[PDB]
RNA sequence: AUUCCGGUUGAUCCUGCCGGAGGCCACUGCUAUGGGGGUCCGACUAAGCCAUGCGAGUCAAGGGGGCGUCCCUUCUGGGACGCCACCGGCGGACGGCUCAGUAACACGUCGGUAACCUACCCUCGGGAGGGGGAUAACCCCGGGAAACUGGGGCUAAUCCCCCAUAGGCCUGGGGUACUGGAAGGUCCCCAGGCCGAAAGGGAGCCGUAAGGCCCGCCCGAGGAUGCGGCGGCGGCCGAUUAGGUAGUUGGUGGGGUAACGGCCCACCAAGCCGAAGAUCGGUACGGGCCGUGAGAGCGGGAGCCCGGAGAUGGACACUGAGACACGGGUCCAGGCCCUACGGGGCGCAGCAGGCGCGAAACCUCCGCAAUGCGGGAAACCGCGACGGGGGGACCCCCAGUGCCGUGCCUCUGGCACGGCUUUUCCGGAGUGUAAAAAGCUCCGGGAAUAAGGGCUGGGCAAGGCCGGUGGCAGCCGCCGCGGUAAUACCGGCGGCCCGAGUGGUGGCCACUAUUAUUGGGCCUAAAGCGGCCGUAGCCGGGCCCGUAAGUCCCUGGCGAAAUCCCACGGCUCAACCGUGGG
């Protein structure tokens, strides 16, 4: 499951910053697509504007940390967020 | 070069070995040797940090001053006495503190041609 | 800058007294290396070093450091809550050996043998405070002593793992 | 240090100890001085022969000096032709 | 050997006033010369990244400074090496957020939030006075800024007085004087982040500045130097001071 | 954590010396070092010598261009994009590398400039006019093997050049305000003279336009960054080195410098240093520190940071804000590569690899990101900086190589029976490349699946029997064993110690009160000179008055970070990192 520790609002960048924890007891660390498509539900966010940066899988723990973005427009993320993470999320080929 | 740096000898006397090469910021420059001529010939010199300084290699006119504070631009005939050296007065060399003979008479130079580029003096 | 070893070798490796005493000790606790005993003696000795420096120490920093020392000693489960600096010298190596994670888990009845507890710890079948630890040399605080529990994913967590039957019979037996 | 051997020399233990100790004389590749190195072990000299590359250290005597029943010898070989003496003494390896 | 002016600054040598992790990396932002000294300032870039968490990566921070969304003393600044020093006002209009830069008790700088109405006033210590051609009086402040005024108004000011400066338009509002009993907030030293009242000014010859004695709120007396004493009120602080 | 013990004697006690017993740093045998996380590797000899690759570039918003594409319209054509290269804006005076010199105001501390400089940066007051001129690129042809290099056509700006005024400088006279403890400086008036500014702009919105918005220029006064010079004190060895110094030491007057000064020069004087050791030599970058010790102390400055010095040796310039400038130039010495012999090029003490050297130190690795620097209004670009990744028995932390019931014995443990986990490994899933890798984290398959070094007479106490060797072979840090029965040499067995490390060697602290102030001896063990006199030095009776130099208590600034001690938080714990206190 996913539980949000924090949501904050970079108004100078017009973006939501989300710290959360993922419960995965006995089951491998989830793929990026599933966590994105499942976090997209409960904050009412557009998939394209949302980007997930890091999902840290802890040693000897069933809780993995997770940290992600949520922008407000297509242009801002291209302008600011660098290409590599867009490729990791698939937003750029 | 002209190197204005450490004396090779200690105050007591022990000779001092050098441990590094000279530095361009530490070297000096040639002597101006300002002389009496029919015209003013001057050289501007770029200096440390991009500054400038003009240098009289030949001097023809002088700014003499009365004790009241009124100045006269005049010509310079010949130098009377150079306390800095005995060779200088013989060779019409112009230096601060020298006693000079102009049309007005006796003047004492109160300016350095080497750095100022003009020669000022006081009528005596 | 080089990081120092955390233990102090004995000043003489063949005193019969000390050698046999250490032998009895590692027989009791089934440690893998005398290096381990030496490390435990080292932190014992440094506790005492702090105690002795502080007992003669005067000054506000001295008092604060002293209270820090007492508090940490209590938190480790090595002293009573009314402990006073004077008694800390009387602390023995065995006081710390009991507080070892491996000795605690064997003392919880969860193991038939000290080495079996070791095998569980390395194999991760034990969890503490919801986080797994693979080191049998870890020193346990008092506050965690109640949370020492089987790791969830561990096959031993279920009450049907055949080894766990023998574990239970040893506990009651 | 690395050296080249020239000659095999045997000496008599100082009294009351009696015994024929084998050793070799070597010229140092580093500088070229000449010095004797003791061969420890049993049957050691058999492996070593004339004109052999060798590696040599100090004997570990009191203040580095002589040891026991051999006189002045300050050094022992450790490797001959980049092969360690001791295993050849054990015979586990083969001299080149 | 070195042959002139540096352009780098290794993390380990950074001033002790910066809440910057030091062994994480090796290279930091060398501040360019500016209003405040190395010892009493930090690059704005670190303010954006650490003290406000708005930027995780310096490139993105620089981008936001390029957008010019930041108002220091009512002036946008794109220089990601700007020394933003002591008693400056940082204003973000996009967020309506206003802080003042102030040291700690330990000797480190923090952004104390302030009301918006206060964000336009900046007190400046009068470092020195000078006469410029035209018989005009130019005053050099602690932050390096300069203000020109008439000969008649020369006695309105003296060194070590505090001028409440209207930074948005550069208008002089009030001049707190240095006299016995003023309210003073310390800037540097062991007495940093202290606020008290003055009882005595120690006239020290031989190269040693004036040691003022400050009486705290609770009545305890201590001493510090003239230049470390910064007046902020005649009897109560005119600005929110922790 | 303040520890001894063996060896001088037929036997005993002293003396003193030596040997074992520990930590740290280099080399190496054997054995592996599987797993991970922090930390290092030409680390002392040859700062001796190199093929090679890379490392320092970016500018279209100064300007003119030429090439090509797009689109439109096309007799004229504009804009946009990329390439090229141009003067031109910047940078290549930082950062990277090393320890020869240097015994020094090189350096640590505190002061110290009123005797300096200062581009890019900040603030404030003012200014930004007129006029002229140049040549790249491109086109026509050229040489030489090259390196490199010719002439003609025309061309650009914030390029160059003259003037306008301010402004810069120096002097005399006369005053007044600022700064400051201080001095004199700065402020103003008058008088005399030389020197002596600018730049506009690519685009877009409004305006017909000018103009405003944005960027950029210059003068003046401050600040700020970096740097220049002056100073007290601190910090080696030698007396089988005792006298030393001539611009030597000071004064007058000047010179040159960014700047003060013997830095130089003309003159005038006879100083100044040395037994609280100059001079000379030997030795050597200085500090933060590190190893050891119970500590007093002893020893050392390799690895990071700060400061200093160098670019094979010497020596000398230009450009410049900044230079005598690792990746810019000139000669000499030196050794090397090319060459029509005319000519040419030289420096891996920059990173990756090589030669030599020697006991003795890694890849001719990838991205411009993380962090930072140069560029540019911005996007963004380069970096052998960096980042990671590689080999390595560097330092430190953890961890494993099976667990349990059970019969017998080797009943210390082993052997077999039963059950139990999967250490490592394989496939997939998340970081991850700011592109791989990293092999980490979880899932599934599932294995009992990796352990050696030294020692066994005693000092160290601890580890004992059998076979062979016979004063040979050999062992051995000291005693000492061995001439035929050796618990002491070699094999086996047995055992002991440590442990993924151990052994051998070398150097450093403890051991050592064998360097002794704490804390040593000098009648017999080595150590009091034959005796006396006395200079400096050291140690010195009591009482009264003063002082506060020492001595002590309180208090401000300062001794920068990292390392160190402690609590807490993160990394599974630890080491490491952060916050806070010393």
């Amino acid at each position: 499951e996913i539980r949000i520790k924090e949501i904050k609002e970079n108004k100078l960048i017009g973006r939501k910053e989300i710290y959360f924890e993922i419960y995965h007891p006995g089951e491998p660390t989830p793929s990026r697509k599933d966590v994105k498509g499942k976090l997209v539900a409960m904050l009412d966010l557009n998939p394209e504007t949302t980007v997930i940066q890091y999902i840290r899988s802890y040693f000897g723990s069933y809780i993995s940390k997770g940290y992600a973005k949520a922008y407000d427009s297509k242009e801002r993320m291209l302008y600011i967020e660098p290409e590599y993470i867009l490729i990791r999320d698939g937003l750029i080929e | 070069a002209i190197w204005q740096g450490r004396s090779l000898k200690k105050p007591s006397g022990g000779r001092i070995v050098l441990a590094r090469k000279k530095r361009k910021r530490e070297l000096g420059r040639e002597p101006s040797n300002t002389r009496v001529a029919e015209q003013d010939k001057r050289k501007i010199i770029r200096t440390y940090g991009g500054n400038r300084k003009v240098r009289l290699t030949a001097a023809a006119y002088a700014n003499v001053f009365d004790k009241s504070g009124k100045g006269r631009k005049v010509r310079i005939i010949r130098v009377i006495e150079n306390p800095a050296n005995r060779q200088f007065a013989r060779r019409n060399i112009i230096t601060k503190g020298a006693i000079i003979e102009t049309e007005i008479g006796k003047a004492k130079v109160t300016s350095r041609p080497g750095q100022d580029g003009v020669v000022n003096a006081i009528l005596l | 800058k080089r990081q120092r070893k955390k233990y102090e070798t004995p000043p003489h490796p063949w005193i019969k007294e000390r050698l046999d005493r250490e032998r009895v000790l590692m027989d009791k606790y089934e440690l893998k290396n005398k290096k381990e005993l030496w490390k435990h003696e080292t932190q014992l000795k440094n506790f005492r070093r702090r105690a002795r420096r502080l007992l003669a120490a005067r000054g506000k920093q001295a008092e604060i450091e002293r209270e820090q020392l007492l508090a940490r000693l209590k938190r480790l489960g090595l002293l009573p809550e009314d402990a006073v600096l004077d008694d800390v010298l009387s602390l023995t190596i065995e006081d710390i050996l009991e507080r070892r994670l491996q000795t605690i888990v064997y003392k919880k009845g969860l193991a038939r043998t000290m080495r079996q507890a070791r095998q569980l710890i390395v194999h991760g079948h034990i969890e503490v405070n919801g986080q797994i630890i693979r080191s049998p040399s870890y020193l346990v605080l008092k506050e965690e002593e109640d949370t020492i529990t089987y790791a969830r994913t561990s096959p031993f967590a279920n009450p049907q793992h055949p080894e766990r039957m023998m574990i239970e019979k040893a506990k009651q037996g | 240090a690395r050296g080249i051997v020239l000659e095999k020399i045997a000496v008599e233990a100082k009294q009351p100890n009696s015994g024929m100790r084998k050793a070799v004389r070597v010229q140092l590749i580093k500088n070229g001085k000449v010095v004797t190195a003791f061969c420890p072990g049993d049957g050691a000299i058999k492996f070593i022969d004339e004109h052999d590359e060798v590696i040599i250290e100090g004997i570990g005597g009191p203040k580095g000096g002589s040891m026991g029943d051999i006189p002045g010898i300050r050094y022992k070989v450790v490797k001959v032709n980049r092969v360690s003496l001791k295993e050849l003494v054990k015979g586990r390896k083969e001299k080149p | 050997a070195r042959k002139g002016p540096k352009r780098h600054l290794k993390r380990l040598a950074a001033p002790t006033s910066w809440y910057i992790e030091r062994k994480a990396y090796k290279w930091a932002v060398r501040p360019r010369p500016g209003p405040h000294n190395m010892r009493t300032s930090i690059p704005l870039l670190y303010i954006v990244r650490d003290y406000l968490g708005y930027a995780k990566t310096a490139r993105e921070a620089r981008k936001i400074l390029n957008e010019g969304k930041f108002l220091v003393d009512g002036r946008v600044r794109k220089d990601y090496k700007f020394p933003v020093g002591i008693m400056d006002v940082v204003s973000i209009p996009e967020t309506g957020e206003h802080y003042r830069v102030l040291p700690n008790r330990i000797g480190k700088l923090i952004l104390h939030p302030i009301s918006e109405d206060e964000a336009f006033i900046k007190p400046l210590r009068i470092r020195n006075k000078r006469m410029i051609k035209g018989a005009r009086v130019q005053l050099n402040f602690h932050d390096g800024t300069n203000h020109i005024v008439s000969i008649a108004e020369k006695d309105n000011y003296f060194t070590s007085y505090t001028v409440l400066m209207k930074v948005p338009e550069r208008e002089i509002l009030e001049v707190l004087p240095f006299e016995k009993g003023a309210y003073v907030f310390v800037t540097q030293g062991k007495n940093v982040a202290r606020k008290g009242r003055i009882v005595e000014i120690k006239r020290f010859p031989m190269g040693w500045p004036d040691v003022v004695t400050i009486e705290d709120e609770e009545g305890e007396l201590f001493d510090t130097l003239k230049e470390y004493a910064f007046v902020v009120g005649t009897d109560k602080p005119k600005i929110s001071l922790p």
